[PDB]
C-alpha cells in the first residue's frame, strides 16, 4: 500500500504538525525539537487538538492531509488541513483575535462545509473538559475528497543557491547564488491568500480572501465541462498532480483516469484582475480550463517483461533547468524481479517544418514504496523496500551519495558539491516500511523522520560515515556541511536537523583525538563566511553590517551546540557573551532611538495640558526608563568579570582554563560596540540633564537613579572607555607589520592567539 | 448449508459463463464435484443423471432470474449487455446439447424441472417486458422447449402442456428436423446436406460488395442470408458451422491462401445478428488468437520469396494487402469491445516472441502516433535508416499530392508495417498544416485524400480514425473559425463520404468507421456537420453495438429530459460512488441490496476504485459493523463458527476474480508455497497478499512488528490458501 506522503508536514519554523490516528479524543498533534542539556535533544510534549466540522458552535472525522503554507516565500504560519469528508479547515498559529501569541497556540479563520467567518481560538484537548465527541470514521471516498492540495505564492522573489565547486586555483570552495524569479501562478498583494484543491470527482475549488475584508469567497468548477452531468460525476482520478508551468497563470493538471486508461493532461488559466481599468473595483478572479493531450501507457519493456504503473509523480520544474518541461516519472515494476523501471516523459509543443518525447529509461535494483519531492532542492527520493534511500538529482539523475566517486575531477570546476549527502553521509538501517506509519526525509537530507506503530513518540535517524578514522577527509567534510546551512538561510529554514548530524560526527572525532576535533570547527565555520561573501578581515565599514546581521544569531548558535560537550572550554562561552552582548545591544540602543523621538513629542504637544491623552503620555515617558535599571545592573556586573580576570591572569599566565579573556578584547566590533554603548549612555545622560522632568518631581527617581548607578560603579567608565580604545589602535598597526587574516578569526571565534604571535599575548 | 450451496453455485456458474469455459468437456464433472468440494466432510451420494440435469436446469433458471431482476436497481444507462447475450446464447444453445448427449430422454424430468420454478421469475420477466413495451411476448422457456423438439427429445404434445391455457401452438408449423434449409434464388427451401462444401463454394463466389449495401434479405448468396437469419439456426448444426470455420481458417494459414482469408474476416468483424458473439461463446478465444497472431507475426518471412515480375503480382499484392489489413481489424474489435488482451496470450504461449512482436506494441499505441517517422524501431541507434526515412516521406508526399499517381516501385519497395504508420503521419501533417493555415488549397487536397482509399493503401486508415478524437477534442475546446472548420469537415468528409469506392474497399471503409465511431459521435454533436453524423449513424445502424445507449444513436428528435451516458459505467451526484459502495458494504457484510451476482457492474467498479482501496475500505470496516451489530442469520452471539461461514462468502468471491482456468489453480498453490505465474496476474489479490506476507516476515527477523500483528495477517493468507487447495478450479 502507498504510504502517507502528506500525513506530516515540517513547517518552516520548526513546528511538526502530523496526523494522529490512535488517540480517541484528538486527530492532530503539534510538537517541535528542544535541547535537553545543551548536548542532547528531545521532541516537545505533543499538543493534541480535535478537529470536527462543527467547531463553529458532535462527531469528528479523520485527517486526510496536512499542508503547511511553507511554499516559496510564504511566512509558513497559516496551516490548512483537509479532512476525509472534504472539509478544508484553516488554522492560523502565532496570532490571537486580541493580541499576538507564540507559535504553539492555534486560532481559526473560517470553516468550509458554503463558507462563513467565525474567529475562535482553539484550546488543547487535555486542558479541555471531557466532551461528547467520538471518532467517527468516514471510510467513504466522496466526490469532494481532495486528492492534491496546492498553495499559491505572492509576487515576492526568492534568492537561493544552486551548487558550489572547488576552486583549485585558490584551493578553496566557491559558490554562486542565482535569484529565482516566480514561476507558475502567483496571487496579487491585494488578495490576502489563495489556494487550490482538486477533488476526486474532478470538481475544483479556489478559496481566497480579500485583504480589505473578512468575508471569504469560493469559486468551483469541474474538469469535464461536458453538456451531460452523467459524465461530470464520473472522473474518478487515481492521481491528480498539479505542477505549475512557466506559462503565465497556468497549472498542468496531470490526471490519470482509470475510466479511459489514459494519462490525460489539462491546462488551467486564472485572470487575477478582470478589469485592469478599474483598480478600485476588486473583481473575483476568473477560472478557465482547456483540455490538451492524452496518452496511453507502455505495456512491456524491451526484453519482454510486462509493466505495471505503481505511481505517477511529476516534478515541479522551474525555468532554470535546460529543458523546463516537467518530468512525468511513470514508475513501473517488472513482476517477480527486483528491478524497477522509471520511464521519463516530457511535454513539448508540436513543431512544424502537443506531444510527449521519451528521453531515456532508468532501471533501479529495488522496489520503490514511496516518492517525495524535496522543496527548493530538486531531489527525488526513492524510499526502497530495504530502507535505503537513493536521492537522484533533477539535473542529471546521478546518485548524490556516489557522485564524488564517479565525478570527472579534471576540468575548470572540480568537486561539485550540493549537499552534505554528496560527501558520503548515508543513513543507517531504517525500520522496515511495513512497521512504519509514515516517513519523511528531513529538509536538509541529513536525517529521516520515522513514526512507529508501537512508539508513542516520533523517532529520528541521523547520517553516519564509515571511514571516520581517515584524517585526510576532514577538509572536504567541513566544506560540505558549510554549504548545507547556506541554502537553509536563503530558504528561511530552521535547519535543526543539520545541527544534530554535525555534532554526532564531531563527537566521534573527539573520542579518539580531542585536539583534532577543535580544528574541525574552525575550518567548518570559516567556509560560511566565504560562501556568504562576508569577510571578518574586511575594513571596519563592513563590520557594522555584521553586528546587525541575522546570521550571527544562528552561526554563533552552531558552536553553542557543537561545543557543548567540551566542559570548561571557551568556544561556547565566547559565542554566548557576544550573542548576549547583542541582546545587551538591543537594550540600550533599542530604546535610545525610541527615547530620542520622545524629545520632539514634548515640544509640539505642549499646547494641550488638560487633555486625557497627555497624562498617559507623560506617565509612559518616565516609566520606560525605570525598566532599564535591571538591565544596567547586569551591564555593570559584566564588565567587572573581565576586569577581575585581568588580575588573576597576571600571576599565572600559563593557565589555559582562563584563555577566554583574550578573545573578548580581541574582538574588533565588540570594542567599538561598547564604545557606542558608552557614547549613547553619555548622550542619554546629557539629554536627560539637558531635558529633565519638571512637571512631577516624584518621577525624577528613575532619571536620578540612572546618573547614580553610573557614578557609583566600582570602576569608572571613562577609564574603562580608554582601555578598549587603545587596544584597537595597537591591534591595527600589528596588521600592517605583518599581513594575516587568521588573527581576525582567532580574536573573534577561537578566543586564542596563535603560537606564532606569542609575543602579542604578553602585551595584554 | 443450502443457502451456502446456492450462493456458491450461482457465483460459480456466473464466473464459468464469463470465462468462456462452456465448451470445456469438464463442465459436468466440475458441476458434479461442486457439492463434494463445498462440504469438507465426505459426501458419498450417487447422484443420478436426471438429478444433475435437473439441478443444472433450476440453477440456470434462478441465475437468469436474479440476473434480469437485479437490473432495475442499476443506473438506467449503465448499459452492459455482453453477459446478457452470453446467458441467452448459453441457455438456448448449450443446455439443449447438454440434455441431448447427457440425458436419457425422459419427458417427466423436464416437466418436473420446469414445474418446480417459483412464479416470481415469471412475474418479474413479464413486468420487465411490459415496462419495456397484446404483442407477442415470448419467454426463454419457449425457446428452450423448441430446441428440444428439433432434436427428437420430446414429442410435439409436450409444448402444449406448458403453453397458456388459452393459446396453443400448431404442431405442424414447428420445425421438427435438424436439417439445414436455405431459401434459394427461386424461393424453394433447399437442403444443405453438406456444411463445409456450402461455405467454401459460397466463399469462392462471394462478392465483397454485397456486405453492407445488401440491406434486403433477397440476396442470391445463401451464406449471406444465414448471417441476417442467424437467430433461427438449429441447435446441433451451429456447432458444426462454428467448427467448419476453424478447420477451414487454419488450413488457409498453412497454404497461404490470401483470397479466402480476407473474405472470412469481413464476415466476422461486422457481427450481423450477433454472429461474432456466438463464435467466442463456441471456440476458446485463446486458440483463435494464437493462429491469428501467428499469421500477423510470421508474415515477415513470406515477402522474401516473392518477386514482383508477373501480371498477377498486382492481383496478388492487393490480395496480400487485404489479407493482412483485415486480420488487424479482427484483433482490434476483439480487444476493444470483447475484453480480450493481446499481452496475455503471448505470456501463455512461449512460442510467441514478445520482444520481436509487432502486433503487441501496435495495439497498445493504437490511438497515438509518433511525431517522427522511423522505418525500424529496434535499431534507433543507427542513422543509416533515418537518412532514407525522410526520403520516404518526401517521396510519398510528392507522388500523391503533386504527381497524382502512385508508382509501382514505391509499393514494392515498402512493407505493410511502414505503411500503417506512414499514412497517419502524412494525414496528420496535412491536417495540422490546414488548421494552422499553412495549407490553403482544399480542392487539390480533396482529390489527394482520395488516393488513401485504394486497396493497397487500405491498412493506413486504421490509425487515422483513432487520432481524430484527440485532434477533435483539442479542436472542440480551441477557437477555430467556421471557414477553417468547414474546411476541416470538407477534408474529413472525403474519407467519410467517398464519391466512388472500389469493389474491395467499400466494405473495408465501413468496417474501419465502425471501430471508433462512438467517441467520434459524442465529440461531433458538441458543435456540412449533419452529413458526418448522418454517415456515422448510418454505419452504426448496420449491426447492433454492445453497451451503448440506444437513445444516443437516435437522438435526432427524442428529448426524454435525461442526459445521455456514452460510457459503460456512469455515476451521478444523486447516486455517488459512496451510496453504491455503502450499498456494497451492506452487501459485502449483510448481503443486502441487489448489485451482487452482476459481475458486469462489479468488475468495472473494482477497477474504478482499484483492488487496493476496494479491499482496504471493506476489510477494516467489517470490524466496526461486526463489533456492534453481530453476525446476521443467528439470534445468539455465541461461537466463531457462525462468523466463519460469513468470512467464506467474502474470500470465495475473491478467488474467482483471480483464478480463471483449470490448470491455473495448480500453479498458484506453488506461488504461495515459496516468475511466469505472477506475470499474468499483476492486479490479482493473491499477488498483493503474498507480497505483504514476505515483507512483514522480514521485519519479524528484525523485530519492528509485534508478534500479535504478524499472526493476524497470516490468518487471512492461510485462509485464502486453504480454500484454494481444497477446491478444484
Amino acid at each position: 500500500m502507498m504510504l502517507g506522503e502528506h500525513l506530516m508536514s515540517w513547517s518552516k519554523t520548526g513546528i511538526i504538525a502530523y496526523s494522529d490516528s490512535q488517540s480517541s479524543n484528538a486527530n492532530i498533534c503539534l510538537t517541535f525539537l528542544e535541547s535537553i542539556n545543551g548536548i542532547n535533544w528531545r521532541f516537545h510534549t505533543p499538543q493534541k487538538y480535535v478537529l470536527h466540522p462543527q467547531l463553529h458552535e458532535q462527531f469528528f472525522y479523520n485527517i486526510s492531509s496536512i499542508h503547511w503554507n511553507n511554499w516559496f516565500s510564504l511566512p509558513g504560519d497559516m496551516l490548512a488541513v483537509c479532512d476525509e469528508l472534504g472539509n478544508m479547515t484553516m488554522l492560523i498559529t502565532g496570532q490571537r483575535p486580541d493580541r499576538a501569541t507564540t507559535y504553539e497556540k492555534l486560532t481559526m479563520v473560517f470553516q468550509d462545509n458554503k463558507i462563513y467567518n467565525h474567529v475562535m481560538p482553539l484550546k488543547p484537548v487535555d486542558k479541555l473538559k471531557p466532551m461528547n465527541i467520538e471518532r467517527k470514521q468516514t471510510r467513504k471516498e466522496y466526490n469532494t475528497s481532495i486528492l492534491e492540495f496546492r498553495w499559491l505564492t505572492s509576487s515576492k522573489s526568492v534568492i537561493v543557491s544552486q551548487f558550489c565547486a572547488f576552486d583549485s586555483s585558490s584551493n578553496t570552495y566557491r559558490s554562486r547564488a542565482q535569484q529565482v524569479p516566480p514561476y507558475g501562478v502567483y496571487h496579487p498583494p491585494f488578495i490576502k491568500y489563495a489556494c487550490l484543491a482538486i477533488r476526486k470527482n474532478g470538481q475544483i475549488d479556489f478559496w481566497y480572501q480579500f485583504s480589505n475584508s473578512k468575508d471569504h469567497k469560493k469559486i468551483t468548477l469541474q474538469l469535464l465541462d461536458t453538456s451531460n452531468q452523467r459524465f461530470k460525476d464520473l472522473q474518478w482520478l487515481e492521481f491528480a498532480r498539479i505542477t505549475p508551468m512557466n506559462d503565465d497563470q497556468c497549472m498542468l493538471i496531470t490526471t490519470y483516469s482509470k475510466l479511459s486508461k489514459n494519462i490525460s493532461f489539462y491546462k488551467l488559466h486564472v485572470n487575477w484582475n478582470l478589469n485592469a481599468t478599474k483598480p478600485n473595483v476588486l473583481n473575483d478572479p476568473s477560472l478557465k480550463i482547456q483540455f490538451i493531450l492524452s496518452t496511453t501507457l507502455d505495456p512491456t519493456d524491451d526484453e519482454g517483461h510486462v509493466l505495471k504503473l505503481e505511481n505517477l509523480h511529476v516534478v515541479s520544474k522551474s525555468s532554470i533547468e535546460k529543458d523546463p518541461s516537467p518530468e512525468i516519472l511513470v514508475l513501473y515494476n517488472v513482476c517477480d524481479t527486483s528491478k524497477s523501471l522509471v520511464k521519463r516523459y516530457r511535454l513539448a509543443p508540436t513543431q512544424l517544418s502537443y506531444n510527449l518525447r521519451r528521453h531515456s529509461d532508468i532501471v533501479l535494483d529495488k522496489k520503490v514504496t514511496l516518492i517525495t519531492s524535496e522543496m527548493f532542492d530538486a531531489f527525488v527520493s526513492f524510499y526502497f523496500e530495504d530502507g535505503t534511500i537513493e536521492s537522484y538529482n533533477q539535473n542529471d539523475w546521478k546518485l548524490e551519495t556516489e557522485r564524488l566517486i564517479s565525478q570527472s575531477q579534471l576540468g575548470k570546476f572540480k568537486n561539485i558539491i550540493a549537499s552534505p549527502l554528496s560527501a558520503g553521509f548515508n543513513y543507517g538501517k531504517l525500520p522496515l516500511p511495513p512497521s512504519v506509519e509514515w516517513m519523511k526525509v528531513s529538509p536538509s537530507m541529513c536525517g529521516v523522520i520515522v513514526k512507529q506503530y508501537n512508539k508513542k513518540w516520533p523517532q529520528f535517524y541521523a547520517a553516519v560515515q564509515k571511514n571516520y578514522a581517515d584524517p585526510e577527509k576532514d577538509s572536504i567534510n567541513a566544506t560540505a556541511l558549510a554549504f548545507g546551512y547556506v541554502k537553509s538561510l536563503h530558504k528561511q529554514i530552521s535547519a535543526e536537523d543539520l545541527t544534530i548530524a554535525a555534532k554526532t560526527h564531531i563527537l566521534r572525532i573527539s573520542f579518539l583525538d580531542r585536539k583534532r576535533a577543535k580544528e574541525f570547527i574552525t575550518t567548518l565555520l570559516k567556509s560560511l563566511y566565504s560562501f556568504f561573501n562576508i569577510s571578518p578581515d574586511a575594513p571596519k565599514e563592513i563590520m557594522d553590517k555584521i553586528i546587525t546581521s541575522r546570521p550571527l544569531q544562528k552561526i554563533m548558535l552552531l558552536q553553542l551546540e557543537l561545543g557543548s560537550c567540551f566542559s570548561q572550554e571557551n568556544i561556547e562561552e565566547m559565542a554566548r557573551v557576544i550573542l548576549y552582548l547583542k541582546n545587551v545591544l538591543f537594550a540600550f540602543n533599542g530604546v535610545a532611538r525610541n527615547f530620542h523621538f520622545a524629545i520632539e513629542q514634548i515640544s509640539n504637544n505642549s499646547n494641550q495640558q488638560q487633555n486625557p491623552k497627555l497624562f498617559q503620555t507623560i506617565f509612559s515617558k518616565q516609566d520606560l526608563i525605570h525598566s532599564l535599571i535591571p538591565v544596567a545592573k547586569w551591564f555593570v556586573k559584566f564588565i567587572t568579570y573581565l576586569t577581575q580576570e585581568i588580575l588573576i591572569l597576571i600571576n599565572d599566565p600559563t593557565n589555559k582554563e582562563y584563555t577566554l579573556v583574550h578573545g573578548i578584547f580581541g574582538a574588533k566590533m565588540s570594542r567599538t560596540l561598547i564604545l557606542s554603548i558608552l557614547n549613547e549612555i553619555k548622550k542619554v545622560t546629557q539629554i536627560v540633564a539637558k531635558f529633565p522632568e519638571t512637571s512631577y518631581p516624584i518621577l525624577n527617581e528613575s532619571s536620578t537613579f540612572l546618573k547614580l548607578v553610573l557614578s557609583e560603579s566600582p570602576v569608572d567608565f571613562e577609564k574603562f572607555e580608554t582601555f578598549l580604545v587603545d587596544v584597537n589602535n595597537k591591534f591595527i598597526a600589528l596588521c600592517e607589520q605583518q599581513p594575516s587574516q587568521e588573527r581576525e578569526f582567532s580574536l573573534l571565534v577561537k578566543a586564542e592567539i596563535p603560537p606564532e604571535y606569542a609575543k602579542v599575548g604578553d602585551f595584554l | 448449508d443450502m443457502k451456502l450451496l446456492r450462493y456458491y453455485k450461482n457465483i460459480w456458474l456466473n464466473n464459468k459463463i464469463i470465462n468462456w469455459e462452456i465448451s470445456n468437456p469438464d463442465f459436468l464433472s466440475k458441476y458434479s464435484a461442486i457439492t463434494s468440494s463445498i462440504f469438507q466432510e465426505s459426501f458419498n451420494s450417487v447422484q443420478n443423471l436426471d438429478q444433475l440435469l435437473t439441478d443444472l436446469i433450476e440453477t440456470s433458471f434462478t441465475c437468469f432470474a436474479q440476473f434480469v431482476s437485479n437490473k432495475q436497481y442499476h443506473q438506467a444507462n449503465s448499459n452492459l449487455t455482453l453477459l446478457e447475450r452470453k446467458w441467452v446464447i448459453f441457455i438456448t444453445k448449450h443446455l439443449p446439447l447438454l440434455i441431448l448427449e447427457n440425458s436419457s430422454r425422459s419427458p417427466r424430468v423436464v416437466t418436473n424441472a420446469l414445474d418446480n420454478i417459483d412464479e416470481k421469475v415469471v412475474k418479474a420477466i413479464r413486468i420487465y417486458f411490459t415496462e419495456k413495451d397484446p404483442s407477442t411476448s415470448l419467454d426463454i422457456r419457449h425457446d428452450f422447449i423448441k430446441g428440444l423438439i428439433m432434436l427428437n427429445l420430446q414429442p410435439a404434445s409436450v409444448i402444449n402442456n406448458y403453453l397458456r391455457e388459452d393459446q396453443m401452438i400448431d404442431t405442424s408449423i414447428l420445425p421438427t428436423r435438424d436439417d439445414l434449409f436455405v431459401r434459394n434464388l427461386q424461393g424453394i427451401q433447399e437442403v444443405v446436406h453438406n456444411t463445409n462444401s456450402f461455405i467454401i463454394s459460397s466463399l469462392d463466389t462471394l462478392e465483397l460488395e454485397s456486405i453492407t449495401e445488401s440491406i434486403t434479405h433477397d440476396s442470391s448468396n445463401g451464406l449471406f442470408q444465414v448471417l441476417h437469419n442467424f437467430e433461427s439456426v438449429a441447435p446441433t448444426k451451429q456447432r458444426e458451422i462454428v467448427k467448419a470455420f476453424l478447420s477451414i481458417f487454419e488450413d488457409a494459414i498453412k497454404e497461404l491462401n490470401y483470397n479466402r482469408i480476407a473474405k472470412i474476416c469481413a464476415l466476422l468483424f461486422f457481427n450481423f445478428s450477433h454472429s461474432l458473439t456466438t463464435i467466442l461463446s463456441f471456440s476458446s478465444p485463446a486458440a483463435l488468437m494464437k493462429t491469428l497472431i501467428k499469421f500477423v507475426d510470421l508474415s515477415r518471412n513470406g515477402r522474401n520469396g516473392s518477386n514482383g515480375n508477373d501480371e498477377s503480382s498486382e492481383y496478388e499484392t492487393i490480395n496480400i494487402s487485404l489479407s493482412f489489413s483485415w486480420a488487424i481489424l479482427l484483433i482490434i474489435n476483439l480487444t476493444q469491445t470483447y475484453g480480450i488482451s493481446v499481452v496475455d496470450v503471448a505470456l501463455k504461449y512461449p512460442e510467441l516472441s514478445i520482444k520481436n512482436s509487432f502486433i503487441i506494441n501496435f495495439i497498445s499505441n493504437l490511438p497515438n502516433v509518433s511525431d517522427k517517422y522511423y522505418l525500424e524501431e529496434s535499431n534507433v541507434n543507427d542513422s543509416d535508416m533515418l537518412t532514407k526515412s525522410h526520403n520516404t516521406v518526401q517521396s510519398w508526399l510528392c507522388d500523391l499530392f503533386v504527381n497524382g499517381s502512385i508508382t509501382d516501385q514505391l509499393i514494392q519497395n515498402i512493407e505493410t508495417r511502414q505503411l500503417a504508420n506512414l499514412i497517419p503521419f502524412i494525414v496528420k501533417q496535412v491536417l495540422l498544416s490546414v488548421e494552422i493555415g499553412v495549407l490553403t488549397d482544399i480542392s487539390s487536397l480533396i482529390g489527394g485524400f482520395e488516393y488513401f482509399l485504394q486497396p493497397l493503401l487500405l491498412v493506413g486508415l486504421i490509425k487515422t480514425f483513432y487520432w481524430l478524437e484527440q485532434f477533435l477534442s483539442c479542436v472542440k475546446n480551441d477557437t477555430i473559425s467556421e471557414d477553417i472548420l468547414q474546411g476541416i469537415f470538407n477534408l474529413l468528409n472525403t474519407l467519410f463520404n467517398p464519391v466512388t469506392l472500389n469493389e474491395d474497399s467499400k466494405a473495408f471503409h465501413t468496417a474501419v468507421l465502425r471501430l471508433n465511431a462512438i467517441p467520434l459521435l459524442k465529440v461531433l454533436r458538441k458543435f456540412n456537420l449533419e452529413p458526418l453524423i448522418a454517415k456515422l449513424v448510418a454505419v452504426l445502424n448496420v449491426s447492433p453495438v454492445y453497451d451503448v445507449d440506444p437513445r444516443i444513436i437516435n437522438s435526432e428528435n427524442d428529448y426524454s429530459r435525461k442526459q445521455l451516458g456514452y460510457g459503460k459505467f456512469l455515476i451521478l451526484n444523486e447516486n455517488p460512488i459512496n451510496k453504491i459502495m455503502t450499498n456494497q458494504i451492506n452487501s459485502f457484510w449483510s448481503l443486502h441490496s441487489s448489485t451482487y451476482y452482476n459481475l458486469d457492474y462489479l468488475f468495472e467498479l473494482i477497477e474504478l476504485v482499484t483492488p487496493k482501496s476496494f479491499l482496504f475500505d471493506v476489510l477494516k470496516t467489517l470490524e466496526y459493523k461486526l463489533a456492534t451489530y453481530g453476525v446476521p442469520g443467528s439470534e445468539n452471539k455465541r461461537g466463531s463458527l457462525d462468523s466463519e461461514h460469513v468470512f467464506d462468502y467474502f474470500f470465495y468471491f475473491l478467488v474467482l476474480y483471480d483464478v480463471k482456468t483449470a490448470e491455473e489453480a495448480s500453479q498458484l498453490i506453488e506461488y504461495m508455497e515459496n516468475n511466469k505465474i505472477s506475470i499474468l496476474k499483476r492486479h490479482s489479490f493473491a499477488v498483493l497478499l503474498h507480497e505483504r506476507k514476505l515483507l512483514n516476515d522480514l521485519a519479524l527477523e528484525n523485530g519492528e512488528i509485534t508478534k500479535t500483528e504478524n499472526e493476524k495477517f497470516i490468518s487471512y493468507h492461510d485462509k485464502y490458501l486453504c480454500m484454494l487447495k481444497t477446491c478444484v478450479f
